[PDB]
């Protein structure tokens, strides 16, 4: 059969947060220089702040697909995002 | 040597024999691999230790065989093997006659592939191929056992017959007439064993764990666990709950073939380790496609209206003749309750006026067309049938695939 | 001079993350 | 009815009766809305569907998979870019030709063997050796003209219904599981569901 | 067959079909679509009944019983000047297999096979010396 593993080893399908970590940190770092330079992070509660960029990232996803639905379209043009950024309020 | 040599070839499985004997001997006809290279012989495939992953390859496809080398090297393995296959040995085969059984809706070049590979280098004298169809009116120049089920109810060989065959690669329905078939009101289903294990893997997939890699259990659950709906399909579903199956993950470490068992019987108290697949429901629903291909939504009209519309294009005159006499052949008929439930569907469907009636050979009729091409052979009919090594020579290879057993010389 | 270090796969599996499979050339 | 009933005159069409909680108030034909053979029920579309989903059950193993363009082409003679366009689906690949498996088969029926020589050369041998050496695919079987036309009509149409293709009614059970009583068409996928667990198995992947 | 209907559609006479009509359930948990067979729109054109409510229908028997008003917004039924029962919500699934028992007397059955509508004399005492062949 060709159907049982994908419902077996697909009752648990998650996903996960994906921006990747030295990318991510050397921008963090990047933008923090400016700020206040020679600035040590520290190496921990770096991945609560790179969990919560994520999650209001796809919180900005999730309302630009459902403006997207609003407009019989699948794509995603800048109009969607702006005026999400306006609705939410900011 | 008088009685020749009788070969049964079939896409599965080949049946090679002398005429002297009463049963075949069965050789697999395939080549299955290790994913790690080392390939295995059609008879040694059942000989080995894992069967999870393995690649596959059938010389016999679904319309017939084209590339002769698999099959030439296998037919010498069962000619050059006397060993393996015991009782049987032979030099040359030069006076040893041929008798075989290849399908009616033959490519007429691949037929002469065929004639040209069996003449020309194992140096034959004598041959004679014909569908197994035209053998089994054969069956009243011997005794035999054959069960006669009534579906209304609750020469020598027979010119009136109509043979259906179902084996691995496809369902052909022949009528036979005046011993001369008819080869326009023949009609073929494509549901074969390779379909109904297909969809044996499909709906496993849609109950319990894939195994699509895995095939060799496919087919031994096929021919293990089903059995056909006797009575209808829902009725049939009123049955899952109180009637089960349980087939056992075959390990490889502890056994190579799995085991079914049923909870009524208490004679297989041991548990086991491994995982065990409960069968509920697809015992009956699988064998039902033939009458209703839409569950596996298909534009495929189904058996019945196969049967009754190759009836319709059969002259009105020997339309009925046919009904009253038919016989089950092919591998897939070994399904528990198939016959009554067509002979049931069917008599349904003709008219009161006509019965017809359907015969069985008791057990798999691969071995009763084995034992009926044996017959043939020793029928006499069979001497005044037969060809020589001077016809072949004095003619090309294309007369005699265009002339005498041509198929549409007796269309 | 790193805000070009987030690729565009990056951006194209967090749209994956939220759902149809559509995106733009400047989406990212 | 209950006797003596208001009406406005507008509309009022006796056979259309249209009522729901109003979330959108609009007909599903309003304006056109939008943006017994089986070949007339079900379109070419989906009977070629049905085809290549027949084809694709043939195969038993992953290899076959990208032998099915080349499959259906031989049995209806569709050229396979079109098969890979429009029919949108879900060395053993290549024949058994492996010269491993060549001389492996002498350790199959070495335990007894006595060969001798008795063969010729002529055309007849030559074209043996060729069928010996075959490495040939029904594509290459078609497109020659080694079978003859009237062959490939009484091969091809000597199968196929035209006029009856159902004598029996259909069940139209449920796709995942039978529940043969209260069947249902879902709201969107459009395919019949009968309980609540096949509708949440249902609702996710095939829906 | 129960649960909170919420849209009908009906289409008018066409040569492919009789009647074109389909049926919206809500449970609590399952929304489905139903297909009508050319019969029971008469059964809710008969009595002009409305969507968002719970309704019960019988596979067998046919006869479809209002209850009154489903629950969905409060707002929505909250208006209605008392009325559809003290609206109702849905309780369970779509469809289920329940037991009715009906409680009649011996003399009841007498009077209901003695006349063509015995029921009626049920009432107006107008039985009449029923024979002893009906008991
Ligand atoms: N008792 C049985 N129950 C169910 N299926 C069976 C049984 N015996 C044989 N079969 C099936 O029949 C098929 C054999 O077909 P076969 O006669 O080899 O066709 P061909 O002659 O065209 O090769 C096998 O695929 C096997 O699965
Ligand atoms: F060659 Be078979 F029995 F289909
Ligand atoms: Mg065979
Ligand atoms: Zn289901
Ligand atoms: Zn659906």
């Amino acid at each position: 059969g060709t159907v049982a593993l994908r419902e077996i080893r697909r009752f648990q399908k998650s996903t996960e947060l994906l921006i990747r970590k030295l990318p991510f940190q050397r921008l963090v770092r990047e933008i923090a220089q400016d700020f206040k330079t020679d600035l040590r992070f520290q190496s921990s509660a770096i991945g609560a702040l790179q969990e919560s960029v994520e999650a209001y990232l796809v919180s900005l996803f999730e309302d630009t697909n459902l403006a997207a639905i609003h407009a019989k379209r699948v794509t995603i043009m800048p109009k969607e995002i702006q005026l999400a950024r306006r609705l939410r309020g900011e | 040597e008088t009685p020749p040599i009788v070969i049964d070839n079939g896409s599965y499985e080949i049946k090679f024999g002398p005429s002297t004997n009463k049963k075949p001997f069965r050789a697999l006809n395939a080549l299955a691999k290790d994913k790690f290279g080392t390939s295995y012989l059609s008879n040694h495939i059942k000989n080995i230790k894992d069967i999870s992953s393995i690649t596959f390859r059938r010389p016999h496809e679904l319309g017939q065989l084209t590339l002769w080398e698999l099959e030439s090297c296998i037919w010498d393995y069962c000619l050059f093997n006397p060993s393996e296959f015991d009782g049987f040995d032979l030099k040359e085969g030069k006076g040893h006659h041929l008798v075989a059984s290849e399908s009616c809706m033959t490519l007429p070049e691949l037929s002469k592939h065929a004639d040209q590979v069996i003449f020309e280098e194992y140096e034959f004298d004598s041959l004679f191929k014909s569908p197994v169809a035209v053998f089994v009116p054969f069956t009243k120049s011997y005794k035999g056992e054959m069960r006669t089920i009534s579906g209304k109810d609750e020469s020598d060989y027979h010119d009136f017959q109509l043979v259906i065959d179902s084996g691995f690669n496809c369902t052909w329905i022949i009528p036979v007439l005046k011993g001369i078939p008819y080869y326009k009101a023949v009609k073929k289903l494509d549901i074969g064993g390779r379909f109904l294990t297909g969809l044996l893997k499909e709906t496993l997939s849609f109950r319990h764990y894939n195994m699509m890699d895995e095939t060799i259990l496919v087919n031994n659950i096929k021919e293990q666990c089903l059995f056909v709906s006797p009575v209808s399909y829902f009725d049939s579903f009123k049955t899952k709950d109180k009637h089960a199956l349980e087939y056992v993950l075959p390990d490889f470490q502890t056994s190579f073939l799995g085991y079914v068992r049923n909870p009524r019987k208490e004679n297989v108290p041991l548990p086991e380790d491994a995982q065990i697949i409960t069968l509920t429901d697809e015992l009956f629903t699988i064998p039902e496609t033939f009458f209703h291909p839409e569950i596996s939504q298909i534009t495929k009209p189904g058996i019945v209206e196969a049967i009754l519309e190759s009836l319709s294009m059969l002259p009105e005159i020997v339309r009925p003749l046919m009904v009253g006499n038919i016989v089950c052949t092919g591998g897939n008929f070994n399904l528990p309750n198939f016959a009554q439930r067509l002979a049931a569907e069917l008599q349904r469907q003709l008219p009161t006026d006509w019965t017809c009636h359907v015969s069985v050979p008791e057990g798999d009729c691969a071995l009763f067309g084995w034992e009926v091409m044996s017959q043939f052979a020793k029928t006499d009919s069979y001497r005044k049938a037969r060809v020589t090594r001077e016809e072949y020579y004095e003619h090309g290879p294309d007369w005699c695939t265009k002339h005498r057993f041509g198929y549409q010389n007796w269309i | 001079d790193n805000i070009q270090g987030i690729t565009k796969p990056a951006i194209r599996r967090l749209a994956r993350r939220g759902g149809v499979k559509r995106i733009s050339g400047l989406i990212y | 009815k209950a006797l003596v009933e208001e009406i406005d005159k507008k509309t009022y069409n006796p056979d259309i009766y249209f009522t729901s909680l109003d979330p959108q108030a609009r007909r599903y034909t309003s304006k056109k809305i939008n943006k017994h053979s089986f070949e007339e029920r079900y379109t070419q579309q989906e009977i070629l569907q049905s085809d290549r989903r027949f084809m694709e059950l043939n195969t038993e193993n992953f290899s076959d998979l990208p032998n099915v363009p080349t499959l259906l082409s031989d049995l209806t003679g569709v050229p396979r870019d079109r098969i890979e366009s429009t029919t949108k689906p879900i060395y053993g690949h290549g024949w058994v030709l492996k010269p491993e498996t060549l001389r492996e088969i002498q350790l199959s029926y070495k335990s007894t063997k006595l060969p001798k020589p008795k063969r010729k050369n002529t055309n007849r041998i030559v074209a043996l050796k060729k069928v010996l050496s075959s490495k040939r695919n029904l594509h290459s079987f078609l497109d020659s003209a080694l079978l003859n036309l009237m062959d490939k009509n009484v091969i091809y149409h000597n199968v196929y219904n035209k006029r009856y293709f159902k004598v029996l009614p259909l069940i139209t059970t449920c796709s995942i599981c039978g529940g043969y009583d209260s069947i249902s068409s879902c709201v969107n996928c459009g395919n019949k569901i009968c309980s609540v667990s096949c509708f949440k198995l249902h609702n996710e992947t095939r829906c | 067959i129960e649960g909170e209907v919420v849209e009908i559609q009906i289409d008018r006479s066409i040569t492919g079909g009789h009647k074109q009509g389909k049926l919206t359930i809500k449970t609590t948990d399952m929304e489905t679509i139903y297909e009508l067979g050319n019969k029971m729109i008469d059964g809710l054109t008969k009595e002009k009944v409305l969507a968002g409510d719970v309704i019960s229908i019988d596979k067998a028997s046919g006869k479809i019983t209002k209850l009154g008003r489903s629950f969905a917004r409060s707002r929505d039924y909250d208006a209605m000047g008392a009325d559809t029962r003290f609206v109702q919500c849905p309780e369970g699934e779509l469809q289920k297999r329940k037991t009715v028992v009906h409680t009649v007397s011996l003399h009841e059955i007498d009077v209901i096979n003695s006349r063509t509508q015995g029921f009626l004399a049920l009432f107006t005492g107008d039985t009449g010396e029923i024979r002893s062949e009906v008991r």
